[PDB]
């Protein structure tokens, strides 16, 4: 941006940017998983569809979260962000710092920990694995940053 | 140096003033309730909300206890 | 390899035309010799036999 957006910008910390470097930021990822696993339990279903369950609803709202909306929740100066997502402010845009390492790390585990169970199924293991792939690490790269289609 | 403000007094004065162990059992029933309910974002819910989220945590509880 | 990067910052978009237009026509040169000193030393020029 120009001169006095980036003023703008750089005038206060992002609110809703910066909580994700606070104390028990990254255990709180971990236990909205473990509450997931004891809830499609619940449901009583065999395990492959209780794991699949679980990676699919944490990756669609992460993304729900992350990715979809753009701009700041509320007023900063004059908006500064109105064409920016979440993930994108984090760590006042910059790439491949250990937050960003973590949240990328994530589903990967995620997958690699669900594959065991569902493993015996090709269609499940490929939407899964699809899901996991097109819906997780892609928009989370260097490449995708500011890049609207 | 008496002034206007009409005091309010702790409620162990109020139980003192008021006077086995059943009424043990009821606060700390009463207790656990609080607990319950200040742990939980219930009081920024309107009441159809809060009623649902009850619910919700009520048949999860069913559940677990049924299953084990 | 995810797990093994180095944490830069995006590269900011260069220039263009007219911001280096304003900025060479914002650049001053100082004179080939400085004439402030000239007058109150040239005494030297002129006792030369």
């Amino acid at each position: 941006e120009t001169f006095e957006d980036e003023n703008d910008q750089q005038m206060l910390p992002n609110m809703a940017a910066t909580w994700v470097d606070q104390r028990g930021a990254w255990l709180i990822h971990i236990v909205v998983i473990v509450l997931l696993r004891l809830f499609y339990s619940l449901f009583g279903s065999t395990p492959k569809w209780t794991w699949t369950l679980t990676n699919m609803t944490y990756i669609i709202g992460f993304y729900i979260m992350f990715h979809l909306v753009k701009g700041t929740p509320f007023d900063f100066n004059g908006g500064a962000y109105d064409n920016l997502t979440m993930w994108e402010q984090i760590n006042d845009e910059t790439l491949y710092t250990p937050t960003r390492k973590f949240l990328l790390i994530v589903p990967i585990v995620l997958f690699l920990i669900s594959n065991q169970y569902y493993r015996n199924d090709m269609t499940l293991f490929l939407s899964n694995l699809a899901v996991t792939v097109l819906i997780g690490v892609v928009p989370k790269l260097g490449i995708t940053h500011r890049l609207r289609i | 140096h008496k002034s206007s403000m009409v005091y309010i007094p702790t409620t162990k004065e109020a139980k003192r003033r008021n006077g086995g162990i059943l009424n043990t059992i009821e606060e700390v029933v009463e207790k656990l309730y609080w607990t319950y309910y200040i742990h939980l974002p219930f009081y920024l819910m309107a009441s159809f909300d809060s009623f649902f989220l009850h619910v919700f945590f009520l048949t999860i509880f069913s559940l677990s206890f049924f299953g084990i | 390899i995810l797990l093994t990067r180095k944490s830069y910052k995006p590269p900011k978009r260069p220039l263009t035309e007219q911001e280096i237009d304003e900025l060479c026509d914002e650049w001053v040169p100082e004179p080939l010799v400085d004439p402030s000193a000239t007058d109150e030393q040239s005494w030297r020029v002129a006792k030369t036999p």
